[PDB]
């Protein structure tokens, strides 16, 4: 399989599609819109269905800009795939696009990295140049965090009584041995000192050699945010909760406003087993509870809700179907 | 006109005497400062010019304190935290026989929707007065239980962005010590969500990250790491572990060995995790937060008043010049007009004393004794300000009748109507 | 030609509030909301459309039939 | 309003001329106002508007 026939299977055992068939649901849904709408105008002869819909793949290039790629699916080196779509509407014979970005919730779970967040950037300022609606496709699970890895394998343990751990330990130090071999990547800030005659390096800044788990996911996410702020205030912005959202993930779909969401998913900033530990008992066995449809569509945060992705992505049309092609 | 400034009788070379503790504060603690303690008499100062702290909105939504204040006689905006636990009073409607009155408990260092609100109301409020922003950041995040996402706390959590996103004055943000800040409370006052303005800081007793220690624990430190960990370190287990992998002993041997393995791999726990949560805390500290470029220094607590009033002051002024900058050539962005202060500055100082701009105050002295000085020195700025507008004018002219020849031969004739004669020689001639 | 609608209704309709588990004293209630009267729930909800349709670029209908705001504690 | 948005090479929409003439005036405004604020420009801005004329509007130039 090696990639397409493993992802599938993954994405479908959380209850959601995978990414590279959102075009595929995307044409299909605009066949049922041309038939569902044939009652309420003289239309004219639909297109062929390959005639329907013609879209190009966005990807980073190595500067921070974007290329317009045709490749084959299931080749995307990150967690965020985002197409130009043009197309064929009722109300709109000849010409009408979009900007389409959405989470691969199967690369690292659904997680927001660096280049994640430059290429929701870079796709927003394109429908904003070009004065085109924004449709986010959200399944992810907030920010990115990590550890250091390889300090978290060689660290050790500057103990009180070290026959008798529950005594305490004072803190933790590395070897001049493992030291001398991570220290040159600034991966991590340690002070010498002197304990029981041996020479030990203790950590006080943990930094990391792997970019994508540090606060940089942070500083990518509040300006994703700003972007969203902005393009509200520009362009079209509709929003489609697939799985589930968290964080920066609920916030983004917030910041479009059009929130369209499917049964059996949740928009949360905290899950359960969290704040049943800060509570101290088993408050909640649910994270539909705090954040389902329940929740969602009594408190008008969510706009509709739908039963699977090919009627999200219908709605989506229909709601365009009210709307011009551009804010000019 | 800008903002007032007051010959202040509160110094800026003073240190902050009232410091931040972890257990619970009052924020005006640290704004004004408090009474002596121990005396009956002497305040222990804060941050801001004593006397000069004005509270809003005081018994709604107080998780969150708003007000005006002085730095060194310099008007700001104020927003800080609280983290002691409030109680909020809910009274009953008398319309309904059966209503109760109800105390609902809040935390602090926590986002309510009510507390989200007011901080976005106050950041409007402020903004639209004219007045630079201070922001006291040790916010841990948004509550997310049943109550809060009902009562629509992502709907104030947005307008808050919406709301920085459009601050047109110096807003600075500043993470006291002993403070935090995670998730989803950066994402709304991120200095990348208006970065003409927007200027992060953080003390070297601040944390910063993503989640916090425990819930990254959690998430990264099963049980099972917890195990590979021990494999490593306990020699109780290390010596069973070893034993235990050695071929050719016997059955029972091995049982026994397995048995004792697993009571100390369940008896060890609370260490190794109290361990993996001081592993986790030491990834959030700010000299990671300064290597990776997401706050702008790492300030000490009790000087940060004599840096925040040389900084705010620089600002200010750069505002007034970069602004008539702005009305000379409308069509520059702010990086050009940045870049061409620097080159100006460069130019009429010298390039050994290039070095002289990160250094807030001998370039706010600079500034001010270039655009208040009149009559004098006669401010090579302002001349190279008339230069600049100069070429717009010129600029538009020539774009404006490029784009449409049809209108050529009026505009010549006007313009020779006030000329000398010799320029109509030139007109002529040429 | 696409619009934006906003209508008031006149039968009085029943918000049920469910409990927090959180707090084992806590008991869902029904609120009786009569027709014909603006409502904090409502107010926000006509501004979030207003904006909306705004922003879409949409021209807005409206269906007036408010009696006032409601002035209780 | 439609007929007179929408027909092109055909009755010619007379209130397309009438915009474009609004707008000339407004082009021609603009450049007089702008000079006129500031006349250190004025004759940079002759000799640039002399280049792209023709023959007859140069001696219109020269002898008025
Ligand atoms: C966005 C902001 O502003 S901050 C908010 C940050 N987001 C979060 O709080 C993360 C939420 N944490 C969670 O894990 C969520 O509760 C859920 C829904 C993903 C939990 O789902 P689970 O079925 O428990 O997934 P699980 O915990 O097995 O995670 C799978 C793996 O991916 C990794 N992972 C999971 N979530 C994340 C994340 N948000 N970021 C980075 N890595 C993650 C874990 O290391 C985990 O390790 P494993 O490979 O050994 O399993």
């Amino acid at each position: 399989k090696d990639l397409l026939q493993s992802k599938r299977f993954q994405a479908q055992s959380l209850g959601t599609t995978y990414i590279y068939d959102i075009p595929e649901m995307f044409r299909q849904s605009l066949i049922k819109l041309w038939e569902s709408m044939s009652t309420q105008a003289f239309l004219p002869s639909p297109p062929l269905p390959s005639d329907m819909l013609t879209y190009t793949e966005l990807v980073l290039d190595d500067q921070g800009q974007l290329v317009h790629m045709n490749r084959l699916p299931g080749g995307n080196e990150i967690g965020m795939v985002a197409w130009k779509m043009t197309f064929k509407s009722p109300e709109y014979p000849e010409g009408r696009d979009i900007i389409v970005i959405g989470n691969d919730i199967t690369y690292r779970i659904g997680s927001f990295g660096p280049q994640e967040d430059l290429l929701f950037l870079r796709a927003s300022e394109l429908a904003r140049a070009e004065g085109i609606p924004r449709i986010y496709v959200s399944a992810n699970s907030g920010a990115r965090i990590g550890l250091a890895e390889e300090i978290r394998h060689m660290f050790h343990v500057a103990w009180v009584d070290p026959e008798d751990p529950y005594k305490g330990y004072r803190y933790l130090y590395l070897t001049p041995q493992d030291y001398k071999r991570v220290s040159a990547l600034n991966s991590v800030h340690c002070e010498h000192v002197e304990d029981e005659g041996e020479s030990r390096y203790k950590i006080t800044d943990i930094i990391g050699k792997e970019e994508g788990i540090g606060p940089e996911n942070l500083r990518g996410s509040g300006m994703i945010a700003g972007e969203s702020s902005l393009a509200y205030n520009e362009i079209i912005t509709i929003s489609l909760v697939t799985c589930r959202a968290i964080g920066i993930g609920a916030y983004l779909v917030r910041l479009g406003q059009r929130t369209i969401q499917v049964e059996n998913s949740h928009l949360i900033l905290t899950g359960a087993g969290a704040l049943n530990k800060v509570l101290g008992r088993e408050v909640y066995t649910s994270n539909n509870q705090l954040g389902g449809i329940q929740i969602m569509h009594n408190n008008g945060v969510t706009h509709c809700t739908v039963c699977d992705d090919f009627e999200g992505v219908f709605t989506v049309l229909h709601w365009l179907s009210y709307m011009p092609k551009s804010v000019h | 006109s800008s903002v007032p400034l007051l010959n202040s009788k509160d110094p800026i070379d003073r240190i902050i005497e009232f410091v931040p503790t972890k257990t619970p504060y009052d924020p005006r603690w640290m704004l004004a400062g408090r009474p002596h303690p121990t005396q009956k008499g002497q305040w222990l100062s804060g941050f801001f010019d004593y006397g000069s702290f004005s509270e809003i909105m005081q018994p709604w939504a107080q998780t969150v304190v708003v007000g005006r204040a002085r730095l060194g006689g310099i008007p700001v905006g104020v927003v800080a935290v609280e983290t002691r636990t409030v109680e909020l009073s809910i009274p009953a409607d008398p319309a309904n026989l059966d209503s109760e009155a109800k105390i609902i408990q809040q935390a602090g260092q926590v986002w309510f929707p009510d507390s989200a609100f007011k901080t976005y109301q106050a950041i409007k409020d402020f903004n639209r007065e004219g007045l630079p922003l201070m922001v006291f950041a040790n916010w841990r995040g948004f509550s997310g239980g049943m109550k809060d996402m009902y009562d629509q706390v992502l709907k104030f959590g947005a307008y808050i962005v919406d709301g920085l996103r459009e601050c047109c004055q110096p807003v600075l943000v500043y993470i006291p010590p002993q403070a935090e800040l995670r998730g989803g409370s950066w994402v709304v006052i991120d200095s990348s969500i208006n970065p003409r303005h927007m200027e992060m800081y953080a003390d070297r007793e601040s944390r910063g990250s993503v989640l916090e220690p425990e819930g990254t624990v959690e998430i990264k430190f099963r049980r099972k790491d917890l195990v590979k960990t021990m494999r490593r370190v306990d020699p109780v287990y290390i010596h069973l572990a070893e034993r235990l992998g050695t071929p050719e002993l016997s059955t029972a041997e091995r049982k026994e060995l397995e048995n004792k393995l697993k009571e100390r791999e369940e008896f060890l726990i609370p260490i190794y995790h109290q361990v993996a949560v001081q592993f986790a805390d030491l990834h959030d500290t700010p000299g990671r937060m300064q290597e990776k470029g997401v706050i702008s220094d790492i300030l000490d607590w009790k000087t940060s008043r004599t840096f925040f009033y040389w900084r705010l002051r620089r600002l200010l002024l750069e505002d007034l010049v970069k602004k008539k900058i702005h009305n000379a050539n409308p069509e520059l962005t702010d990086g050009q007009i940045q870049a061409m202060l620097r080159r100006w500055f460069v130019e009429v100082e010298g390039t050994v004393k290039a070095y002289v701009w990160d250094n807030n105050k001998d370039l706010a002295e600079w500034l001010e004794k270039q655009l208040t000085e009149e009559d004098g020195v006669h401010s090579v700025i302002e001349e190279n300000i008339k230069c600049i507008s100069r070429d717009y004018v010129l600029k538009q002219i020539r774009s404006l009748v490029q784009a449409n020849p049809e209108v050529a031969m009026d505009s010549i004739i006007h313009m020779t109507q006030h000329i000398s004669p010799t320029q109509r020689a030139e007109v002529i001639r040429i």
